[PDB]
């Protein structure tokens, strides 16, 4: 079986930059079987590349592939914002396999989230659940770490985290935490924290509740 | 089966295989010269070394087919050279014993230095003082300390040198050491156009005496203008002091040019500023040479030419060797490693480089072991024969390097022939004299106790050149010179440098070239570039009788195309020696 | 019948094979739509033979055959009815009446390493020429000289194969070439392949 | 002009089978093969198999070898893929490709790739059952900075299967309303929040309401999200 | 009936580009294969290039990369755009039609020939003298002198008068241009009868001289 | 490619004589063979195709055979129609299509003397510069003639260029131009112009003058 990696996961670059996509095989790969697809959000993957080199029809003269043996690339000479989203280098030499795919990503100046936490409602209440609510709104890097304090326990195994595209007039990102406990639970415990640490906060930023206010 | 197409057979089985394995070689020197690094070094002797062992093992099994039996020319030919016996008749004690000597006497020369405190090596040291320097006592030192110093070393070695390697000429079949050399000439089984090894002591000899009358006046002349900066030690009727030619051994007078240039207010024509201001690239520079060989009618240069060629400097980081070098890799490959400044002088090296890969895209048709020059002078002949075109003011001024209204000069034409004799002319009687000794040496001719008398002694009547100092038998001045501390046979620049000289006189005759020989350029005339291109296809599958006869129409060397290259300065020359001594005193000495 | 030769499947294969095992594909019971070659910018060798490149969507034919190889630049030349050289010699061979057409292009970019391939192979030793549209795989070592070999090679006694060991930085005389021989069959037998519309 | 589609979306439940269609058009139909690749969310792209559209041979990948049967239908231009024995792993995007990586006369490799794709084709397979999803108020701060940019939101949570649709104000409102991805929660069933931020001057003066559609349960919600 | 007719040709710098073309008349012209063939004095006629009723084009490698073929069948029209010309491409060149007997292929139609000269040389109309007869059967003509590049057209009387005809093949000077004398053999009787006019037609130069011949 | 070789190179042949004129393929082309006449100044014109079938218009008297690699046209009696260049061309390979180097057939006939004229400069022409003094020799057969310039007797060289046009189609003969180029100043020095022309149709040879003053 040969498995294609593509390092970076992520590739975060400025509008009009190059960019270069690695591709790396675990055996030789023959350039007549190696192949290259785009995938945007929502979208079905669209062939770029195949044969290593070969542009496909309609594909602009801006991709290009190279490579041999077991590394490969493709190169976009200059970044159009069409041209931010996932890439996935593919093999027939042996079975055929697809890599992980990496994402291009807008790079973008340093933006601190804003943070806003919600408590349950009263109806959630009702129905025998809490959960509750921590939104990071237009945050660049996608990387910020959130932690749940409950009476200053931290939390773990109860939190869910969804991040979503990154914006296509700002660049940023928006992540929502949930943190989900039993009615029982949360009426057991008053104080509820979400603390956030991001490269753009000079320090952490902690929002939080009372339970009865 | 008979034995003769068994050995087309075993040709056919060698020929893939050794284009494979020479391509590999062949691209790791490329690689290491290009790219100087210990892995490198090791790809390029991992690859060379087995090459070296795939030849042995090759050479052997060749010789298991008796040549007397094979009457196909191209296959004896190719038979012959993989037969090559060569050192391995001698014993594994001789054979030691000789490949010490020859290391030896090569490092000697490459790392020996005089010292005092501090040392100077040859190069550039004493390279420097010997070419740039007007004191004849520190010339007459460098001169002096090189020979002491390195020859005394090497001179007990020579000696056993000339024994061993006469025993390896000798179990070989040939009369001496210098026949062995002088077996690159020989030419035998094709009736009209064979060459015995003797006949090339004839023929040189021949030729030799026919340039003597312009080297005697070169040498009256430059006698002269020495004696106007050394009055108080150059005799009028004597010899030049050896240690005052420009040059460690005399080889070339081309330094003596700032002392001997009969107009040295009018400049040479140097188009470097013309170059720099067009802001000209060293690719520019190699189109402009490849649209120099298309005009004749030969190729463009392969696409792998210039996409693997390195014809800049490689930059800081990467080291590389920058000497001039045409790459014959094998298999359509074909690559010019240059470290080219934008300059005259690397312009007419482009053309002469690329004259090599044209002689070596002719011939790659040809079988694998006939894929070289027809003898060792011809790719050097063919090399200097495009500097010669390239730099005439016709083909700079068609090319845009000189303003079409340049001015015709016979001034500057007198310093432009001068300054080929001191390097052209001067360097024959050197290069005869030498050789002259060594196949002596060789043939036994020169006791051991009389090697050095001898040796001055036709410095003083063949070259017109006198020692400084008398040096008795402890010295090896001979030796002193590279080619032959390295083993090198040295007849090659004189055939060279006749064979250059046919070739462009014979190419502008088909030109149509009206005028002096020294200003034509071959350019546009396709029907001068076909004839030549008749004998680069050959390679070495014909004799170089034959060679040289599709370019020149005859058999033979011939010096009376030189003499008509020089017949300006020659003239000039007769006119300003009037007043002057002509010829030499074997008798006088400087000390 | 509506189904397209498969013309594609030939051409634009990832693999080739060796000249000396060169392959044979039959092409039958199908229309044939030569669009593949004549929109080719002619880098691409092209030469026919019989009929003409133009007359040949009007044509009809009892089998196509699709034979196809990688060979050495220099060695295009012998893909022809008449030709002499190792290829046509001991490798693949073209009867002096052929009716068909041959196809070849540079294939630098798939078919060399820098470590050279050795993978493609081609026959130098035979004691006989081929036959036209003959296939020799055999491997045994082949008797140059009076003494048998009985099965070692050695003096005298040379394995027949040798690869071409494709380097990218050889010259284009010695580069790859792909190569695909299109022959046209015609019998008495109902035809089989036909241009569009015939 | 070439179009490849696909069938609507398919819910089964583990250890059913599924059947999803591929109608393709405008090209020579028996000249290509067919690829199918499947994409779990998140995930990335997995080649499940390879039929010729011209004899039927099939290719598949070890994974699915037992589980995974492909067919094409001549006449209709038709390929189609059956997967047996679903398991929740098996919840993904099932794409259908024109095929030039393999012959589909002589099955040998070709030089080329997955020109055209279809839409995609979800399949969800869970023990779970159809469900319309609760819909919760993530109402202001109470102590929102009065001179600023102030957060309110909707809480999508317990629905299956995907997808669910939310607007803000019936589309009235859609700048700074950042909707996230579902998220399938431990229970089985998908989870989702919608937030939008607003000047908190207009939260006294704007009504927000939360507009939830969920096709898959004919289920459809609005939501007043209103400061306490 | 068949007829072509080529048209586009002269002079051209070395290393220009210039574009022939040929009309058709006489048959449906999107039937059939069209080619175009050239003919020199030292290589005889070399086929240049072809073009299908496909869309399909062929060249050798000699002008691969520099010549094009093309056809317009809404104007029974053939066209070869040639760049990069060389001083070797100077030719007369040809249109042919080509069909097939079988498997046999042939070209069966060809137009009249344009000449194509590729030269650094510039262009130079004729001068155009008369001949006049001397003082039986009595001898006249005209000299056309001093042009470049080849062809003159010579007639007389706008063509009516083809018998007894002889034009010359041009002389190349030595000052390059080219030189040519056309002369007719008439009736002395009719010296007073009748007025002799050579046509003189050197396209290269749009020069177009009726020039009359008198005793 | 295939090369073809064409033989004869040229034939001189009489009317009603049998021509036979031969292609040589460098490989078997079988049938694939066809012929082409050329006439001075005109396109070639096809006349057989397929080694032998008579293209239509062609007269009967041409005909081709061979196949494989030797190939013969023939013309069963040959017109005066018939001087022309003849081009064989294989058809096997294709596109490249070959052509061979052409058999040159001249017609051979009887002895025909040239009408010999002079024609002195023009005005127009001396208005320019320049004088051109033209001698010309009509409908004459064989081709060989020599024809000399005499300046008041003194006999001309280097300044004088002839022409031949090709063999006439109706007479088979041919017809020679000489042409004396002067100029206005060297034209005006001498009075006597003067052509002797020398033909094997002629007892001796013929002499046109005229005195420049006209
Ligand atoms: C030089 O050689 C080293 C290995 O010795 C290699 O890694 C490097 O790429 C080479 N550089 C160039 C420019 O080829
Ligand atoms: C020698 O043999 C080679 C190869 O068989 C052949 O090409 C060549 O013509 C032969 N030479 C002679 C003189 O027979
Ligand atoms: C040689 O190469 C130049 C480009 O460098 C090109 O313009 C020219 O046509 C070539 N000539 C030949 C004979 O290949
Ligand atoms: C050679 O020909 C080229 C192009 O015709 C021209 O530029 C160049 O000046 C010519 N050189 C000579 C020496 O005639
Ligand atoms: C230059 O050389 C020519 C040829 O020998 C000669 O005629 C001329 O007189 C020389 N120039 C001068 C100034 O003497
Ligand atoms: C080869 O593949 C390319 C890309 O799939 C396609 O455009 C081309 O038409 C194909 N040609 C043949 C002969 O298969
Ligand atoms: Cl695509
Ligand atoms: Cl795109
Ligand atoms: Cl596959
Ligand atoms: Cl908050
Ligand atoms: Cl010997
Ligand atoms: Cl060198
Ligand atoms: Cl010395
Ligand atoms: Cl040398
Ligand atoms: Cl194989
Ligand atoms: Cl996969
Ligand atoms: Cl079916
Ligand atoms: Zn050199």
């Amino acid at each position: 079986e040969i498995v294609l990696t593509q390092s970076p996961g992520t590739l975060s670059l400025s509008p009009g930059e190059r960019a270069t996509l690695s591709c790396r095989a675990s055996q030789t790969v023959s350039s007549t079987s190696l192949a290259w697809y785009q995938q945007k959000p929502g979208q079905a993957p669209r062939l770029l590349i195949y044969g290593a080199s070969s542009r496909a029809t309609g594909i602009p003269d801006r991709f290009s592939g190279s490579g041999s043996g077991t590394d490969f690339t493709l190169t976009i000479s200059r970044l159009e914002p069409e041209d931010f989203a996932v890439y996935y280098c593919q093999q027939h030499d042996t079975s055929l396999t697809f890599g992980g795919g990496t994402k291009v990503e807008i790079k973008r100046t340093v933006a601190a989230p804003s943070v806003f936490i919600f408590p349950p409602s009263d109806e959630q209440l009702k129905s025998g659940t809490a959960s509750v609510v921590c939104l990071l709104n237009n945050f660049y890097p996608r990387e910020a770490k959130v932690q749940w304090k409950v009476d200053n326990a931290l939390q773990s195994g109860n939190s869910q985290e969804s991040v979503t595209e990154q914006d296509s007039k700002d660049s940023t990102y928006s992540l929502s935490s949930t943190l989900t406990l039993s009615k029982a639970d949360y009426e057991k415990h008053k104080v509820y924290a979400c603390e956030v640490t991001h490269q753009g906060l000079s320090s952490p930023v902690t929002k939080s509740f009372n339970r009865g206010e | 089966s008979t034995i003769e197409e068994q050995a087309k057979t075993f040709l056919d089985k060698f020929n893939h295989e050794a284009e494979d394995l020479f391509y590999q070689s062949s691209l790791a020197s490329w690689n290491y010269n290009t790219n100087i690094t210990e892995e490198n070094v090791q790809n390029m002797n991992n690859a060379g070394d087995k090459w070296s062992a795939f030849l042995k093992e090759q050479s052997t099994l060749a010789q298991m087919y008796p040549l007397q039996e094979i009457q196909n020319l191209t296959v004896k030919l190719q038979l012959q050279a993989l037969q090559q016996n060569g050192s391995s008749v001698l014993s594994e004690d001789k054979s030691k014993r000789l490949n010490t000597i020859l290391n030896t006497m090569s490092t000697i020369y490459s790392t020996g230095k005089v010292c005092n405190q501090e040392c100077l090596l040859l190069e550039p040291g004493l390279n420097e003082i010997m070419a740039n320097s007007l004191d004849y006592n520190e010339r007459l030192w460098a001169w002096e300390s090189w020979r002491s110093e390195v020859g005394k070393q090497l001179r007990p070695l020579y000696e056993e040198y000339v024994v061993l390697k006469n025993e390896m000429a000798r179990a070989n079949h040939y009369e001496d050491y210098g026949d062995y050399w002088r077996g690159d000439y020989e030419v035998n089984g094709v009736d009209g156009y064979d060459y015995s090894r003797g006949q090339l002591i004839e023929d040189v000899e021949h030729t030799f005496e026919e340039i003597k009358p312009l080297y005697e006046h070169l040498h009256a002349y430059v006698r002269a203008k020495l004696m106007n900066a050394y009055p108080s030690y150059i005799s009028p009727i004597g010899c030049l002091p050896a240690h005052l030619l420009g040059d460690m051994w005399g080889r070339f007078w081309t330094n003596l040019y700032s002392l001997t240039v009969p107009f040295g207010q009018k400049p040479n024509i140097d188009v470097t500023d013309a170059m720099v201001d067009q802001a000209w690239d060293a690719q520019r520079i190699f189109k402009e040479a490849e649209k120099f060989f298309v005009s004749v009618g030969l190729p463009n240069m392969t696409q792998g030419f210039w996409e693997n060629s390195m014809l800049t400097d490689p930059g800081n980081v990467q080291k590389a060797v920058c000497h001039p070098t045409a790459w014959d890799l094998g298999k359509g490959d074909f690559r010019i490693l240059m470290c080219t400044k934008v300059t005259m002088d690397d312009f007419l090296t482009a053309h002469h480089e690329m004259g090599h890969i044209q002689y070596d895209m002719a011939y790659a048709a040809q079988p694998f072991l006939l894929r070289n020059g027809a003898n060792e002078g011809f790719h050097e002949a063919v090399g200097e024969i495009m500097s010669l075109s390239a730099a005439t003011p016709k083909h700079l001024k068609s090319i845009g390097l000189l303003s079409p209204d340049f001015q015709e000069d016979n001034e500057t034409e007198i310093n432009f022939l001068l300054k080929q004799a001191l390097t052209i002319v001067g360097t024959l009687p050197f290069t005869y004299m030498l050789e002259k000794w060594r196949w002596m040496v060789f043939k036994g001719e020169i006791p051991k106790d009389q090697w050095m008398k001898k040796w001055w002694e036709m410095k003083r009547e063949i070259v017109g050149v006198v020692e400084p100092v008398p040096h008795d038998e402890t010295y090896c001045d001979p030796a002193s010179l590279f080619h032959v501390s390295n083993d090198y046979s040295f007849i090659r620049y004189y055939t060279r440098t006749l064979y250059q000289f046919q070739f462009q006189e014979a190419l502008c005759q088909a030109a149509k070239h009206e005028g002096p020989l020294h200003k034509c350029d071959i350019s546009n005339s396709t029907e001068a570039g076909q004839k030549l291109f008749n004998m680069l296809r050959l390679g070495k599958s014909e004799p170089w009788t034959l060679a040289l006869e599709n370019v020149v129409g005859a058999k033979n060397m011939n010096v009376r195309p030189l003499l008509n290259y020089f017949e300006p300065l020659f003239t000039w020359l007769k006119d300003q020696n009037k007043n002057s001594f002509v010829g030499w005193s074997t008798d006088w000495s400087p000390y | 019948i509506t189904n397209l030769c498969p013309f594609d499947e030939v051409f634009n294969a990832t693999r080739f094979a060796s000249v000396y095992a060169w392959n044979r594909k039959r092409i039958s019971n199908c229309v044939a739509d030569y669009s593949v070659l004549y929109n080719l910018a002619p880098f691409f060798t092209f030469k026919c033979y019989g009929v003409s490149p133009t007359k040949l969507n009007d044509l009809c034919f009892t089998n196509v055959y699709a034979d196809s190889f990688v060979i050495r630049g220099d060695e295009v030349r012998q893909i022809a009815p008449g030709q002499t050289g190792n290829i046509a010699d001991y490798n693949y061979k073209l009867p002096d009446d052929f009716t068909g057409c041959v196809i070849a292009w540079n294939s630098n970019k798939l078919d060399s390493k820098v470590s050279g391939n050795y993978n493609y192979l081609y026959r130098l030793f035979r004691k006989s020429n081929l036959k036209p549209f003959e296939r020799d795989i055999s491997t045994e070592i082949y008797q140059a000289g009076n003494k048998p070999c009985n099965g070692v090679a050695g003096f005298n006694c040379y394995f027949p194969l040798r690869s071409y060991s494709f380097r990218p930085t050889y010259g284009v005389g010695h580069q790859p070439y792909r190569v695909v021989v299109l022959s046209f069959e015609l019998l008495h037998a109902p035809a089989t392949v036909c241009g569009p519309k015939k | 002009q070439v179009q490849l589609v696909q069938s609507g979306a398919e819910v089964k439940k583990p250890g059913a089978s599924v059947k999803v269609s591929c109608k393709a058009s405008g090209y020579p139909f028996t000249s290509y093969g067919i690829s199918w690749v499947r994409q779990a969310p998140g995930q990335g792209l997995e080649w499940m198999g390879w039929i010729s559209t011209y004899n039927g041979n099939t290719n598949y990948a070890q994974k699915f070898q037992g589980r995974v049967t492909m067919t094409t239908d001549t006449s209709t231009t038709t390929g189609y893929m059956e997967l047996r024995r679903l398991r929740s792993d098996d919840t993904a995007v099932y794409y259908c490709a024109r095929d030039y990586t393999r012959g589909a006369w002589f099955g040998e490799s070709l030089i080329g790739g997955f020109d055209n794709w279809g839409q995609g084709t979800l399949v969800t397979v869970s023990s779970a059952s159809t469900k319309g999803p609760s819909v919760f108020p993530l109402a202001p701060s109470s102590k929102s900075t009065s001179g600023g940019t102030a957060a309110l939101g909707c809480l999508v949570k317990d629905y299956f299967p995907e997808p669910v649709t939310v607007s803000w104000n019936s589309g009235a409102l859609t700048s700074g309303v950042h909707t996230f991805p579902a998220v399938l929660q431990s229970s089985g069933l998908y989870s989702l929040s919608s937030v939008v931020t607003v000047p908190s001057s207009s939260l006294g003066t704007q009504t927000y309401i939360c507009n939830v559609n969920h096709k898959p349960s004919n289920t459809k919600v609005d939501k007043k999200v209103e400061p306490k």
